[PDB]
């Protein structure tokens, strides 16, 4: 009730999370970890409201209940577990409340959706378009600052001004030692939520943002490169059959995600709307990210190990058309033919892989039948 | 980035005008250009911001010697482009040839709509295919913009005749196809036997078949602008809509399908047999789909769109057979927070059916009937001026016959190279 | 504090211009071997400026005194007092002197002396434009190329020192003060009041260019100021160029008036090259604000 | 240092009368001149004091001939703008010869009121360009001021000859006035009547009178563009604080003028500054471009907003740019002056040099050419016909203002540093 680890020179089995960690070596066998985890959690709970008083007045009642259980000359494990689970409830009933009612966890997650999950399609479209080529080149020292002001510009250039979100939002590159390769998104948070969005969680969102952006930029650059021929020879068949044969792989890794993201996030929002318990909120978000980790295809290791590779095969197509409407049988049409067979062949190894049997992989499964090329070549 | 939205010619002004009308019950804007109180939609894509919340489509009026469309500038929704760009015959050469002196200031009016754009990617031209001055003048603004903005795309919205063969209707069609296949970027082409018999599956509107297909055409250009006007997490731009629909320079005319003809809930699985039907294709020999690219929007429920996608593939009762490797692509998108869409699950096919060429062949049957009777010919006193000896019509006929043959070669393995 | 902003931070521009008019009229009369800096003339102009304020010598507007250190027995050309030893002080009462404080009034007189030499450059602005009115181009019938040139040379310099003036007038008088108007209303402790006043003043020195960290740019400001001082004094003491054609008359050094105006432009080119560096390395929004403004439309005009 | 103001002719009397009737609101003054308690001011810059708080503006009036110069007698306001000093023609030569024959008597009055100061700063004429009496009289008086008192920097409100196309001799009266001004004035605050009629499109349906209706706009514009002289603050106290970037030199002294938000007598400044650059507004009608611009912002405005605001205007790129050098927007920034009504809490106009004005002076010379090639409606009383006869007062006027056109166009290019 008072956040005081009075355990000098000792262990009362509790060793910012350090000196706030459950030891279990020195823990009674007849006390479970199933309730020690509850103890530890309400202990960290008081630890983040006992400061910032420079949380309600029932401590005397709880002390009298604990003295009542102290006076029993027999150990009532179920009542001890019952009262500390009641105390854990009666803090969770307030931590939930401050996270929604006094911290707008919905609005924050909406921001995270809008940026880490590219939920602002118009904004990222204008960002990549206006900030393509200095991130296409390997980055210098000031280009992170330049894409930050181009990001600000992209956020205003859509003319749909939002709640002026920009102050928390900065685009940070691992510079020096390819700007699109080394770029990620940084974010900052307030003390009422600072615990939940511990960097361990945003580190993951950053990799997902990298994934999404990386495919999104190439899927984009391809489609503008297609227009370079469209300004009007037989080679314009091959260049643009090839365009389709590029289009299919990167649209397949991504037209899925447009569904898989919003769908997975529909589960999370209902689990936040479910119940008044921070443990449910916590495990709901843990369930949500650990789900989308699978949806990031990293667990489908072989196709993950061909992601940025086949993305670069699509770069090798996107670059090569950048120069003439005309006939390019000199080598263009020939090196193009490796990309005709390569994408369809890799997609055949992938089709065998799309046979976790999770609905997502079982949707990508769907997208190559009848036109059997991309599992038979 | 952002698109200019020109219109010209009697049909072109009309399908643009009635598209702005159809937006006024699908999208967020009143006839004054004022944003409405039924406005999750981005207007800047096509609509210039004049400061007092006047969303103006980057849109223009040209109509030298019309029949009925003089009344469109006084009809309500024609005002939705407020910036005063009313300016300057009805047959095809009467447009292209007088353009030789007429382009010089309407190019400046287009640059005033380009000043309405933050930085241009392309022009929607709602110019008349067949119907009026945009046949000629619009298909020549194509060239005058190609001369000066050559990387900026022109997508063409269209109408296309086949109603049992005024009866001069086909004569103004063919020259669009020749100039379009010579240089142009895209043509959403929509047919007057196909949408006639689809309209009678939902409405009484057969008396003025031609004038009444404009409503479906307007919904189809609303559809092919939804993911642009709304934050779709794919295909928020013309290049993203088109890029596999037009996998080659020749076959750059496109076709569409709405199965929710009961336009005005049932889980999204429920459309995923009816959507297969070739009877719901609005550009209705032997026909296949070159590739499958389709949409769902509006009432987007995630297990429903996921499992509906599974169930159309489980049935597959449609001719998905050639070399173009997409069995189906869809994803999902946001939509406006108030106004409806087609059965609200809104699903539309855009899979490129080669049947579109059977309508080019029907247009050829019409043009051969007129070419053999030579009766409705009129020779309007500026219509002599483009053809030295009625040669570009015939050049269009060999070009569109190749177009007909090539859509059918694309129905087979042989279209790897021209021959 | 409002009264302090009125007088010492010059938001009573009618006091501050009466002070500037008297002080810099007496300084633009010459008196270059320090001969203006006598206690009695100095007090008379301070007093006279205070009488001409028109706000009146109210209880709030009491307690005003001059200052200097090592009073200069000599001045630079154009009489700038570029080592700014002309100053103003608010005499502090005991209960005021809990929150008023020695370092605070030191930094206050610092920005006062730095803005007061800016008001000397505004006074120069008057003097160089008065050189047009002074001989009025009284030969009304004869247009002049050295007129169309030189009276446009001064146009950029005045435009420049005036946009720097508008900029600094933002950087303190609301960029730093408008936040303090709510920050002082927020607090409830003496020490918070002292500390919030110290925030206001520290950020006023940090935003108003005067800080030791932005000083490399303040050196370019001196480089511009000195050039405009020493080359328009040479105009002040001369007439209007060579005769012949569309002509003025009666000064030979017109090519040096041109070449010094080229030297000014160079230092404004250099200014733009330099100021980017601080907002590319460090984080100073007021310097982005500056270089957003001073070469508003492009790299340089 | 203080103002002196001069309403003259019929139009000039009407717009001066309306201006001081607006300044009846902008400082609380009775029609007899005594104080009213309404409307941070210390009136000393514009008003002399008769010590029972009779606020006396340093102004000289005329009632003159019983043409609509006599409009002052039909008012209750006979001692507001008047220090009891009212001094006792359809074509410019009539108003010029009237000035020429009354010059010493009106000199006496301006000098008597000019002694009513600590010191002076500048004159302010309500001047009808191409007016009957007002051009000629005002443009004569400005020659006499340049002889007798060149030592104050004269400003002048200058309603301009484009009533959407009054007197048919206007083109001659204009180019006679321009021959004077291009060899006399320190500043000329021109306002297009075509564009003042249009200014009204963003507030009201009235845009026809082009006179009585224009007088309210001219009074609001004049009062706003002087409010900071009388409601003081940090800088731009004296008029030559604003004149020096409004007008760069007497070679380019025809000002572009912009009461561009019809609220500028709040939304955040990001929004006002788009409304402040409306090309359908502005009181000015082949590659036209700005030199320096000024916003005299006396607005309830926050420093965090204006940085973001200029940053957004820099990406709308509305201000046409790359002149010879000083192109930047002089946003002066201060609170909304304690009279200017709390309806829309931000104000300050957009006033500049812009070669749109150079085309208005080409149009003015071409309106003269619309007469000179025909000599239409010549009148030919010797009152007109005896002086304007070798045409030099128009031909050389065209030359000196054509050289102003070339210097304005050159000033809109970076090359104009060079001695070519």
């Amino acid at each position: 009730l008072h956040g005081l680890l009075l355990d000098q020179h000792e262990e009362f089995f509790i060793k910012s999370l350090k000196q706030f960690s459950l030891r279990v070596e020195i823990l009674p066998s007849y006390i479970p970890v199933r309730v020690a985890e509850k103890i530890l959690f309400v202990g960290e709970s008081v630890q983040m409201f006992e400061n910032q008083n420079v949380l309600k007045n029932q401590e005397d009642t709880f002390a009298a209940e604990l003295h009542r259980l102290k006076q029993q000359p027999l150990f009532s494990l179920v009542d001890f577990e019952q009262v500390v689970d009641r105390i854990r409830s009666t803090v969770a009933e307030h931590l939930w409340k401050l996270m929604v009612e006094e911290s707008d966890l919905l609005g924050q997650l909406k921001i995270i959706k809008d940026f880490y999950l590219l939920g602002r399609g118009e904004l990222f479209q204008a960002f990549i378009d206006t900030a393509q080529h200095m991130l296409k080149t390997p980055p210098t020292a000031v280009t992170e600052h330049d894409v930050n002001v181009a990001f600000q510009q992209s956020a205003h250039k859509v003319l749909l001004d939002d709640d002026n979100l920009l102050p928390l939002l900065h685009l940070t590159i691992e510079y020096h030692g390819s700007g699109w390769a080394a770029l990620g998104l940084s974010y900052k948070v307030q003390w009422p939520l600072h615990i939940l969005f511990t960097p361990a969680v945003l580190e993951k969102y950053n990799v997902v943002f990298k994934y999404l952006l990386s495919v999104r930029r190439v899927q984009a650059e391809l489609q503008h490169c297609w227009a370079l021929q469209m300004q009007r020879q037989t080679d314009a068949i091959k260049w643009r059959l090839r365009n389709h044969m590029a289009f299919l792989v990167d649209n397949l890794q991504y037209y899925l995600q447009v569904d898989v993201l919003e769908s997975q996030f529909s589960q999370l929002l209902h689990q936040i709307n479910s119940t008044r318990d921070f443990e449910s909120i916590r495990l709901a978000h843990d369930h949500f990210l650990s789900n989308l980790l699978a949806q990031s295809f990293i667990l489908l290791k072989p196709v993950f190990h061909c992601l940025n590779e086949i993305l670069d095969l699509c770069h090798s197509f996107c670059s090569l058309v950048s120069q003439n409407l005309g006939p390019l049988d000199e080598r263009g049409a020939a090196q193009l033919s490796i990309l005709v067979k390569g994408f369809s062949r890799q997609s055949s190894l992938l089709f065998k892989i799309l046979s976790h049997q999770i609905n997502s992989d079982l949707a990508q499964l769907l997208l190559r039948l009848d036109y059997n090329k991309y599992y038979t070549q | 980035r952002e698109i200019i939205t020109l219109q010209l010619g009697q049909c072109g002004n009309q399908i643009g005008f009635e598209f702005w009308k159809q937006l006024c019950a699908e999208h967020g804007i009143s006839p004054e250009g004022i944003v409405e109180e039924f406005a999750t939609d981005r207007k800047d894509v096509f609509f210039y911001q004049a400061d007092d919340e006047h969303y103006i489509p980057r849109a223009v009026l040209l109509d030298l010697e019309p029949r009925v469309i003089h009344s469109i500038l006084n009809s309500p929704y024609a005002k939705l482009y407020n910036p005063e760009n009313i300016y300057l015959g009805n047959n095809w050469a009467s447009g292209f040839s007088q353009g030789e002196k007429i382009h010089e200031d309407i190019f400046d009016i287009i640059d005033r709509e380009a000043d309405g754009s933050d930085s241009l990617e392309g022009f929607v031209l709602c110019h008349s295919i067949a119907g009026g001055t945009g046949s000629g003048l619009g298909s020549y603004l194509l060239e005058r913009l190609n001369d000066r903005y050559p990387k900026k795309l022109v997508q063409t919205y269209s109408v296309f005749p086949n109603q049992d063969e005024v009866v001069v209707q086909p004569y103004n069609s063919l020259l669009t196809l020749k100039r379009l296949t010579q240089n142009a970027d895209c043509v959403v082409v929509l047919d007057n036997t196909a949408l006639n018999r689809i309209a009678t599956d939902r409405l009484h509107i057969q008396n003025p078949s031609f004038s009444q297909i404009n409503q479906l055409v307007s919904t189809i250009m609303s559809a092919s602008t939804t993911t642009l006007r709304y934050p779709g997490y794919m295909n928020n731009d013309l290049i993203g809509l088109i890029a596999s629909l037009i996998p080659t320079p020749r076959l750059h005319f496109l076709m569409t399908g709405y199965t929710p003809l009961t336009t005005d809930k049932t889980t999204v699985l429920d459309v995923m047999r009816r959507l297969l039907q070739p009877k719901n294709v609005m550009v209705s020999t032997n026909h296949c789909y070159i590739a499958i690219l389709n949409i769902i929007q509006g009432e987007v429920d995630p297990t429903q769109v996921h499992k509906s996608l599974q169930r159309i593939r489980e049935r597959k009762l449609a001719n998905f057979i050639p070399w173009g490797p997409a069995s189906i692509q869809v994803a999902l998108s946001r939509k406006s927070p108030y106004l409806p869409s087609a059965h609200r699950v809104s699903g539309l096919m855009m899979a490129n059916h080669t049947s579109i060429s059977s309508l080019f062949e029907r247009t050829c049957r019409q043009y051969d009937k007129l070419r053999k009777r030579e009766a409705f010919l009129e020779q309007f006193r500026k219509e002599d001026m483009f053809k030295d000896n009625f040669d570009e019509m015939d050049t269009s006929r060999e070009i569109v016959q190749q177009l007909i043959d090539e859509y059918h070669a694309a129905t087979r393995p042989d279209y790897i190279s021209w021959g | 504090y409002e009264a302090l902003r009125h007088f010492l931070l010059m938001e009573d521009g009618e006091f501050a211009q009466s002070l500037s008019d008297l002080l810099f009229e007496k300084l633009g009369a010459g008196q270059t071997p320090g001969e203006l800096l006598n206690p009695l003339v100095l007090n008379s102009v301070l007093s006279k400026a205070l009488q001409c304020s028109l706000h009146g010598d109210t209880p709030h507007a009491s307690n005003l005194s001059l200052a200097l250190k090592y009073l200069p027995e000599v001045f630079a050309p154009n009489a700038p007092d570029v080592l700014s030893c002309l100053e103003l002080r608010y005499k502090v009462d005991w209960p005021l002197n809990i929150v008023i404080t020695e370092g605070c009034v030191s930094k206050y007189s610092g920005v006062f002396s730095f803005l007061l030499q800016l008001k000397l450059m505004m006074w120069a602005l008057k003097d160089v434009c008065f050189h047009l009115k002074r001989t009025a181009l009284l030969s009304h019938m004869a247009g002049s190329v050295q007129f169309r040139q030189l009276q446009l040379f001064k146009h950029e310099m005045q435009h420049f020192v005036k946009v720097i003036q508008g900029y600094i007038a933002n950087q303190i008088l609301h960029v730093t003060w408008c936040e303090f108007r709510a920050r002082l209303a927020t607090v409830g402790d003496l020490e918070e009041i002292q500390r919030a006043h110290a925030e206001y003043l520290h950020k006023a020195v940090f935003r108003g260019l005067l800080t030791e960290k932005a000083a490399p740019v303040m050196n370019v400001i001196h480089s511009i100021f000195s050039l405009v001082l020493k080359f328009r004094s040479q105009l002040i003491s001369q007439a209007w160029g060579p005769p012949g054609g569309p002509r003025g008359a009666e000064h030979p050094n017109f090519a040096l008036m041109q070449q010094s105006y080229n030297t000014f432009k160079y230092y404004s080119h250099f200014l733009f090259k330099v100021v980017t560096k601080l907002v590319n390395r460090g984080y100073q929004p007021h310097l982005e604000d500056f270089l957003l403004r001073i070469n508003f439309n492009n790299y340089y005009q």
